[PDB]
């Protein structure tokens, strides 16, 4: 079936003809007239010419095995049933995998065969036995230089930032959240599974109108604070950010709750606080890449883990399935398939909670 | 347990039978052009009925109707069905009935090229079916 | 009925099984069947690889249940039999339904088979009744 | 019928019993009777009392097999048909052979067998059925006074350097690999299980065109950095390194991926990133050593843990399965068997990512 | 038991004397906060631990149940989701045994 599915994907593609190739020769399918026909197929590429259903049964038929394996009848019913080549290879490792099985079986059952012909040798037997078993966009972000590299952020790629605690991965997101809502026209959805609603809020009045030493938890403020916090909250009044902070909520939650808000509203950007902190965690990544490519908007998912790729990936998969993955250290966008791959430095001011342009 | 289109052509009755403004869409679409004898009856009736101006209901629809259409449209008025059709669905169930014609005809030169290959014309046989993946892939 | 559809429509789409494995674990599905379907559905999912109908007949052979389903013509009934992808989510929400109305009432025969049983706890069999019936 | 002698000569000499256990063990033999008779003759050794026709039949009686064998009569039968004791040892070493096989026999039979009821595995199956069927001179690191205590890096010996993280183990490694692929001729194999091999080529790019403060990573550079990436790119560029970068990978795939680079190109080093990470440790330090001993070629594992022996030792062997224990701090050779023992000093660059001479 | 009471007199106030001593606990906080909800009423657990969050956060989570948490020392309302965060202060007579306004 899996031996059926490569052939077949090749009288489609048939540029799937390449990892096919590079993943099985004749001998890894079962089936003779499998092997057959592969072999002919290969034997027609390597000049040429190209490889088609035609052309094949032109080989075939010129080294007369074309009744030998089913007719042409055989070979359309490979075409015709095959609807996709976006797998083969596959496909391929399902039969690759499949023959080493085999050649396991032969060269095992060989070994037992062999112990009682020799007897007289052990040692011959017990070393060919080793021997024989080891064969811009985009969204703009808010921060210049970010942009040049990405572009954006745009729209069906998951964005996964992570960095250790107390770096400012949070902060961090914010900030892109919250310029893009002040700035553009273009509504964000915050999950803040850890952090409270407001104590949310808090921090991004912080981030704006340049408020707090003085301190807006502490108490009282300064005519300077005050009149301050007036247009932070004005300016930050109407701007499109809507958050949730339900305590540790599963995807296919994210996923209704951001799908009716686009039909509504608009929607731009989903950030996500930490994903590890959602409720394995590759069935997850999995998802919000799929809900980012349904909603045309990019996901920004939080992690948590130097830095560098092992330090997520050991902790389920995500490398795959993120298209662009950036690390807070100096913000490393490590993968991203857009282009450039590189470091993009930042400065943050702490008291103010902002990450600022250089 | 049927194939698509039929389950497609099925299904679309039974939400125009349920809701005639669905009717309407289908009406323009779909002849039918049904491709079964008695989906296409049911459709003229279905398509009638509310152009005597019929407010709209099966309980008025299955009364209508030979008799020997009511056992069929009967059972499917009871199928299985949200009230409300996804923009996508209509144009999922569409696209089976009115490409459906096209699938019966390969297998017209299907017949063409088993024939070929009889008479050992092997290569034309290959173009034929070289040409079948092609409408197949439509 | 809906059981069926979820699964042909993840053969169809099958970016279909995204959103019925949300709704959805194979336990929800009450033919053993089917279980096994979705569970291999879900195990070639987790690569991988894609998910489509040779590559999970070869799941299913692999753990051997391929012919403890249907055949691959069970499989290809499902598949062909569907005829869209666009609702499986569902479908989905209803055997996710027929799935907690089983659950429903498996915790409350329980708690009446375990009435005559103990006698004995009353307490226990009153709070293990909450307890369950929360569940 | 062997079977027969040593257990009959042990009732001769009956000294004989010593060659026979120090072949044998019960199991060895193919018959129980004699199993428990072999068995029953130790248990009187492990005194006692000595081993005799009376007082084996009487641990027989004890632990009641006496008549579950012969009787005492086919003792006797055994003692009295046997005509001399300056065999067993014999005898002995038939019983044994014949051991052997019944296990390759066995093993080899659980592999087919298992051939079907996996499948599922493949991998797992192809592993443990390795497992299963198991049961200066030199080369010049590049630095002058770390070369003279130890002349290479010779030719089946494995290499173990030790050290804190962060203090350059993995730096230190790479610029041997560097070293040996620039300056001989003679191909490195590098397993970098931890860091990526594109992050992994910069950090050996940085080492030699002595490149970056400016930086690679900070985008751009000054007409002296570009002037200089380019032979450094060009030297490295026809250097005998090979990478593999895959996640982590279990022994018999480092053993397999070598050695067919052994046959087609040639060879000299292969270098693991990190032990600890690859996938009882003590299993894969025996596994290392026999793979430097195939390919008559120095491995350098690079492990994790002052320093001195018992703080790897702890976790899993190594110690006696390293010829040579390196430890980064100074470099301190704190086992070798070609000879010295003693700490070589070497400077460290950081700004290059260099290790220096002195 | 509150529930009962609900129905059939009135009920505004849950006051439980302390948590600690129910019969882990952040499965018990959790109910607790449920109870609540469901009864539309604010239910007054005590607890046992300077102070500050961390002294009883080591001890089974509630941090994230309870929407407001006092502390006795003062009164320090270190946590609400009403609004404000600080020091009320009261006087407390003992011989009466009372906590007075001031």
């Amino acid at each position: 079936e899996a031996e059926q599915a490569v052939l077949g994907a090749v009288f489609l593609d048939p540029a799937a003809l390449v990892p096919a190739s590079e993943i099985l020769i004749p001998e890894d399918f079962y089936r003779a007239a499998h092997q057959k026909i592969f072999h002919a197929m290969l034997r027609v590429a390597d000049r040429g010419e190209p490889v088609d259903l035609v052309t094949v049964t032109a080989e075939l038929a010129a080294s007369e095995q074309l009744e030998e394996i089913g007719g042409v009848s055989y070979l359309s019913e490979l075409a015709d049933a095959v609807p996709t080549a976006a797998n083969v290879e596959y496909y391929a490792r399902i039969v690759e995998e499949k023959s080493v099985l085999r050649r396991l079986i032969r060269t095992a059952t060989s070994i037992a065969q062999d112990g009682y012909t020799r007897e007289d040798e052990i040692d011959v037997l017990l070393d060919e036995a080793d021997r024989k078993i080891m064969e811009i966009t985009g969204i703009p972000t808010g921060f210049t230089e970010l942009d040049r590299m990405t572009s954006g952020f745009q729209r069906s790629d998951l964005i996964i930032v992570a960095a250790r605690p107390s770096v400012g991965k949070t902060a961090f997101a914010l900030n892109i959240a919250q310029n893009v809502a002040t700035k553009t026209n273009e509504n964000v959805a915050i999950f803040s599974l850890e952090m409270s609603a407001q104590q949310l809020v808090m921090r991004m009045l912080c981030a704006e109108g340049n408020i707090n030493a003085q301190n807006l938890r502490t108490g009282k403020l300064t005519p300077e604070d005050w009149g301050k916090l007036t247009m932070a909250m004005g300016s930050l009044s109407n701007a499109g950010i809507y958050i949730d902070d339900t305590p540790s909520i599963r995807v296919s939650d994210i996923r209704a709750k951001c799908r009716r808000l686009k039909q509504e509203s608009g929607l731009g950007m989903i950030v996500i606080d930490y994903l590890q902190l959602i409720q394995e965690v590759s069935e997850i990544s999995r998802s919000l890449k799929a809900l980012a490519r349904e909603l045309e908007v990019p996901v920004i998912a939080l992690s948590q883990l130097r830095p560098m790729m092992s330090d997520i990936r050991e902790s389920g998969s995500i490398e795959q399935d993120a298209d662009i993955v950036a690390f807070l250290y100096e913000i490393i966008i490590a993968k991203q398939r857009n282009g450039p791959v590189g470091t993009v430095q930042l400065a943050f001011i702490k008291e103010y909670n902002k990450f600022v342009n250089l | 347990l049927l194939p698509a289109f039929q389950n497609a052509e099925r299904l679309l009755l039974a939400h125009m039978m349920r809701s005639r403004d669905v009717a309407l869409v289908v009406q323009e679409r779909i002849g039918g052009r049904f491709n079964i004898e008695e989906h296409r009856a049911l459709a003229a009736y279905i398509y009638a009925f509310y152009e005597e101006g019929h407010e709209a209901d099966p309980g008025a629809l299955i009364s209508r109707i030979p008799g020997e259409l009511q056992p069929l449209a009967s059972e499917l008025s009871l199928l299985l069905i949200a009230d409300d059709v996804s923009e996508q669905e209509l144009e999922d169930y569409i696209r089976h009935v009115l490409n459906r014609p096209k699938w019966l005809m390969l297998k017209v030169k299907e017949q063409e090229k088993t024939e070929a290959e009889r008479r050992k014309d092997f290569l034309t046989a290959a173009r034929i079916a070289k040409e079948m993946i092609e409408m197949k892939k439509m």
